[PDB]
Parts: C-alpha cells; structure tokens; sequence
C-alpha cells in the first residue's frame, strides 16, 4: 500500500480494501483471487485451469464454502500444517502461488506461509512394545524438548497418557510432530494378508483421498472427510486391506457394529476366523496371531467399572502393539473421555472417518493433535452431479401456530416452551399430509423426532411403528426389515438413535417435526440417510428432505442456526409457506374446534417352609 | 358516534398475541379489541409499539453473527 489514491466509495470499505494492488494482464487465465490481509481465496469454477487448481487448492487451503460458482477457500495455520506434510515446500507454494494468483502475493501472505511452512520435520513419535519414545533425528532438538518444563537420534521414552500433553506441546512449541508408519520394513508386528477381491470397485473420489493418505508411501495419521454415503466404509477397508496388519474399528453405536463388519466381511478377503467383535453381547477376543475389533468407544473408553468378561479383552488389547485404528464418526473422538481410547489404545497409525467435520464447541480443532491433520475433504456438489451421491431438494415448510396454542406459548416457560410448539395442530396437518402425498408417490418415508413425547404421540394416532431408545435391538432390527423389504409398510419414525451411521438405501423421503435445538451436525447427518437412495441414478430422482418449523417461535432461530453447514456445503433450503391441495385432503388432525381444545388441556396437563403354606 | 382516535392494525392470530401480551404488561398500548385480526391502539403507541415488536420478533430470527 505505496501512493494509492482511495477512491469516494473507500470509506465503505473498512480497511477492506484492497485495490492499492494492480491486475496483470493475465487475469483473464489466472483463476485465483487472494486476499492480501484476511487470507481469503476467490476461485473461478468456470475458467480455465480450474480443475488445475481445485485439488491443489484444497491442499493447502481449507474450503469455508464451496457454492455453485464462485469457490471461496480460506489458508490457516493448520490447513498449512496439513499441506507442509505431503511433500509440500515454501519455495513450491509461492511459485504456484503466482503462477495462479490474478493479484500478487502480498508481504503479508509471504511472511504467513514462510513461519509456518519451516517447522515441518524435525521430531517423530515413535511405538515400541508399546512404549512411547519421542525420537529426533538430530541431537539439537535434546536441548529444546528434555528441557521443556511441561514433559518430564537420541531416542527417551515419555508416559502414555502424557501423550495428549506433549501433542499440545509440541504445536505450542515451534516444531510439531509427525506421525508417519513404515509399515514396508516393519516386520515385528505380525502381518494380516488380505486384498480386496475383483468384485471391489475403487470410485475416483476414493482413490484421491486413498493418495494423499499414502502419498509418501509411509501410512499417515489425519482425518478423511467424505459426505454422507460416499463409501468410507470402503476407504477404511482398502487402508485396512492395503496395511496388511492387527487393525481394530471404533463405532459409537451397536447397530453399525454390525454394518461395519458386514461391509468387512463382503468387500474383502478376510476369513470369520480373525475377526472379533467387542460388544455388550459377545466379547470373545480372536487367539490368532492377528485380527480385527471392531467395537465401540463405550467399550473401550470405560476405566471405572469393568468386569472379569471385558477385564480379559481390555488385557489383550493393551498387551498387544496394534498398527492400525479405524476411527468412524471421529467427530465424537475429542470429547471428555472418548479421547481416552486413541492414548490408551497403542496403534502407529489412526484414520478418522466423519461426513461432518463441526461440532457446537470449539474442541473441533483438537482434532490435529489427537489424530492428525486433515487429509483430504470432498466436496458434496461434484460427487453428486457425478452420480455417486443422491441429490435433495431441502424445503423448510412455515407452520403457523394456531391462536388458542400460541396464547399459552407467549406465558409458558421455556423448559415447557418446547413440548408446547412441537405438538402444534398445524405440524400435524403438514406432517400427515406430506406423508400421505410422499406415500401415494411411492417413496420410503423417515420421520425423525428428537423429543421422545412428541414421537410417541405422533405414532400413536397415526398408527405407525416407532423406533426410541427403549426399544430393543431386536425389535427395531424387526421394524427395520419390515420397514424396507415388506410393500405394506412404506414410512418409520425414528429418533436421535438413527442419527448417524445407519444404512438405508431405499429410504427417499424424510421429515423433521422437531429436533435438536442449535445441533448443526444433527441436521447434516440425519440429511445422509436420505443420501443413500438406491435408485440415485435414474432420470429425474430428486430426494425429499424437509423441516417443518413452527413460524413466530424460537425454533426459527435454531432452524436457521442448525442448517447452516448444508448451505456452506451447498445445498439450499427453499421456504414453503403452503402446501397446494392440503385443504381437499379428506381428513386431518385436530380439525375441529373441539379435538383442538382437548389437545390443549392434554398436553398443558403434562406438566420359613411351614409358613408358606398358609400364604 | 365518537371519533376515538386509534390506528386500524390489522394482524394474523400470531401477531394478535403479541399485541395482546405486549397491553398485558403495558395497559395503555390496546385501547380496545376490535376482532380476532383487527385491533384498535392509541396513535402515540403505534411508533413505540412497532419498533418494541420488531425486537421481540428479532430474537427469533437468527443472526450470522
Ligand atoms: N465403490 C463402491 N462400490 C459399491 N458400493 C459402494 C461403493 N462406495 C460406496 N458404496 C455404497 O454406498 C453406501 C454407503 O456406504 P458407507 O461406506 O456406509 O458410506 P459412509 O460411511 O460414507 O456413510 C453402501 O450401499 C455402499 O455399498
Ligand atoms: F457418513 Be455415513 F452415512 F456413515
Ligand atoms: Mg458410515
């Protein structure tokens, strides 16, 4: 900024301006914008070496949102921390930099990717015999890290579970660590052949986030971000598959222990004999040289009260050196205690596997340091225009309460506000009649409700099945089936236990009374079961997915506050006021005055062998 | 035949209860209940009523930030 005239419009612009710079004259093929101060990044998805420039973006810089267009990407410290590890150098950025960058790399720009771009590569995390050893391949570093207040070739062992500590340390500190396994010329650890058999197919996608996880050849440690349906499972069995070692999978749920497995057993090779699965039912441990696990973080995560059954199985897992860990829905791993498992679980290498990569609290970022960087993230829209993913047609539907109901709303109190706006009349009219059109149509229903209340009394009128947390495994496995191979039953209504890593392909449509307050990732993930359409393929299949929500209430402001990661993905949610043919519907719920009141009253009325003988 | 000075508001049953809880606290603002979407308020209030539900109403819609 060196003798630029601000214009009369600058004053709008707080310190935002950034025309002080000049254009070349080869913006017309330069598809890079780039913001001298803020770091931002404006992408051009409809020029020349666009796809050039998409997958070498993404490395370095991570998406904020990716909508139709304009691309926009943002470079932070830690998605440079990503880059630096593949094999990335200043010197390589900066010329790329320029030869994409419409606008010159400010000083700014340059001085931001030259601090951080530097540490990269100077301390290792070593396992041996599961003992933690911090190895340096130069005697300098002793002088920065045995003298370090916090811990406490050369080669010096540090706790286990001072390894979430020294992780912190080490990003705290000018170096970071790195986590690379070289399972080539490891040959202590006992080996597990197995190889995808020719049925497998690997999907493009796929094979670019199997790359960047293997680019150096060496297993790395990190995230992979697929959306909903995209084929983790797979991607964690080619890993698997490729490793050719002890691997073990962590699920918080019970029924997708079972699907991972399932998935297992079907994609690769790999016999019954070696495989254990670690749940409340069965915890008998494979005797083999090595095998998988897959089990859960309750499982594992558990320290206080453990039995003699599981004390056995916890023995073996911790005696054991393991090379490798599945993390699926890692978007749960940096919580309190599920963190425990990745410290106390010895593994030289650890794979997360989540669709949302968000979460309400700021812990999102712990991520780096408990797992890894981010490796690769693919983008909704392309794999959904490629005919991998379904697409979905969100609409928020606007149900204005009734006057009676919203007399009460404006006097109850919040802890009771809840129950009062969730059973409005209205929702019931828009529920049942777009079940009814979505059912004439043929489409597989899902009704997701997170207050058990209202989803019982849904179900109870309507006359239709009902999944919540007291059910039994195998009562809602019996539901599930009939649900999906039985013509009679074409609808469900599921709760928050069907929220995540649940596979439904003939599901099509989906509604949502109520749910979550402000959870966003909730809105995301129940999104994906939708995702899952069998019939994704066929000419004009559009997958329904909808939010009704009572207008004049707090739930527009978490339902604006909940969506708003589908829209940085991008998808759109269109707003409708009223539903076409809804009045000439025969019957609906609580139309007259009458069931109405009763409602009301109901639901603001809510809150010694001789002795034997004689008897 | 009397002249009472009011503005004409006319408003669907969610806004009336605002109105009417809004004259709950505050007495002076409804003058009078006209019918279920109408109502009849003292011309003075009118300015201090619309900019008083305008912030109740904006609680409810989310804001990026
Ligand atoms: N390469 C593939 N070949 C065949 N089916 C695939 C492939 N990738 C994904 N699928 C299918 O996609 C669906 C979802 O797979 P899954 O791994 O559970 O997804 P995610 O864990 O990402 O939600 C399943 O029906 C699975 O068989
Ligand atoms: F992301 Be998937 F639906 F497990
Ligand atoms: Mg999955």
């Amino acid at each position: 900024p060196a003798d630029f005239v601000p214009d009369s419009v600058s004053g709008m612009f707080r310190s935002h301006d950034f025309s002080y710079l000049r254009l070349r004259p080869d913006h017309a093929s330069r598809p890079l914008w780039i913001s001298p101060s803020d770091g931002r990044i404006i992408l051009e998805s409809f020029s020349p070496l666009a796809e050039q420039a998409q997958d070498f973006l993404v490395t370095i810089a991570e998406p904020i949102s990716r909508p139709s267009h304009i691309h926009e990407y943002k470079i932070t410290a830690y998605s440079l921390y990503a880059a630096v590890s593949v094999g990335l150098e200043t010197d390589d950025i900066i010329s790329v930099l320029d030869r994409l960058s419409k606008v010159p790399v400010a000083e700014s720009i340059i001085n931001f990717i030259k601090g951080a771009t530097i540490s990269y590569g100077k301390v290792k995390l070593v396992i041996k015999h599961n003992r933690y050893f911090v190895e340096t391949t130069q005697a300098d570093i002793l002088q920065m890290l045995l003298n370090d207040s916090v811990i406490g070739v050369h080669s010096f062992e540090i706790a286990n579970e001072s390894v979430e500590v020294v992780k912190k340390r080490c990003q705290e500190i000018d170096y970071p660590v790195l986590e690379e396994y070289d399972f080539r010329n490891d040959h202590r650890n006992p080996d597990l052949d197995i190889d995808l058999k020719p049925s497998t197919q690997i999907r493009p996608y796929q094979e670019k986030s199997l790359s960047k996880m293997f680019g150096n050849g060496r297993a790395r440690s990190g995230i992979i971000v697929l959306p909903c349906g995209a084929g983790k499972t797979l991607v964690g069995i080619t890993a698997a598959c490729t490793i050719k070692k002890s691997v073990i999978v962590l699920c918080t749920s019970s029924v997708s222990v079972m699907q991972w497995r399932q998935q297992f057993l079907q994609w690769c090779t790999l016999q019954p004999e070696n495989c254990a699965v670690f749940t409340s039912d069965n915890k008998e441990m494979f005797q083999t040289e090595s095998g998988l696990v897959v089990s859960t973080y309750s499982m594992v995560a558990n320290t206080r009260n453990r039995s003699h059954d599981s004390q056995k199985v916890m023995d073996f897992l911790t005696g054991r050196e393991w090379g490798f860990i599945i993390l699926d829905e890692v978007h749960v791993v940096p919580a309190a205690m599920f963190r425990r498992v990745v410290s106390t679980i010895a593994a030289h290498a650890k794979l997360g596997l989540t669709a949302t990569l968000v979460r309400e609290d700021d812990k999102i970022g712990d991520l780096n340091f408990l797992i890894g960087p981010k490796l690769y993230e693919a983008n909704w829209m392309e794999l959904s225009q490629k005919g991998h993913i379904a697409n979905v047609q969100c609409a928020e539907v606007w149900c204005p309460m009734t006057a009676e109901f919203y007399q009460e709303y404006l006097r109850e109190t919040a802890r009771k506000r809840m129950l009062l706006y969730i059973m409005n009349p209205t929702k019931f009219q828009a529920c049942q009649f777009l079940i009814q059109y979505h059912e004439r149509r043929g489409d597989k229903i899902i009704v997701f409700s997170d207050n058990v209340y209202a989803l019982q009394e849904y179900a109870l009128k309507m006359g239709k099945p009902f999944i919540y947390g007291s059910t039994p495994q195998q009562e809602r496995m019996n539901i599930l089936q009939n649900f999906q191979y039985n013509d009679q039953i074409n609808t469900i209504f599921l709760s928050k236990v069907g929220d995540t890593s649940i596979d439904l392909p003939e599901a099509t449509c989906l509604i949502q009374i109520s749910s979550h307050y402000g959870s966003r990732r909730q809105e995301a993930q129940r999104l994906g079961r939708i995702l899952r359409a069998k019939r994704r393929n066929d000419e004009g299949f559009n997958a329904f997915f909808y939010s009704l929500v009572s207008k004049d209430t707090q739930e527009m402001y978490y339902s604006t506050k909940r969506q708003a990661f589908l829209v940085d993905q991008g998808y759109a949610f269109k707003v409708i006021t009223h539903l076409h043919g809804m009045e000439n519907i025969p019957n609906l719920a609580y139309a007259s005055p009458r069931e109405r009141r009763e409602l009301l009253q109901e639901v603001l009325l809510k809150n010694h062998p001789l002795i034997r003988k004689m008897y | 035949a009397r002249a009472r000075k009011g503005a004409l508001v006319q408003c669907d049953p969610s806004i009336k209860a605002l109105i009417l809880q809004i004259d709950a606290k505050m007495s002076d603002i409804v003058l009078e209940e006209l019918d279920d979407t109408h109502l009849l308020v003292n011309p003075s209030k009118v300015e201090f009523v619309k900019h008083e539900l305008n912030r109740l109403l904006s609680k409810n819609i989310y804001n990026p930030m």
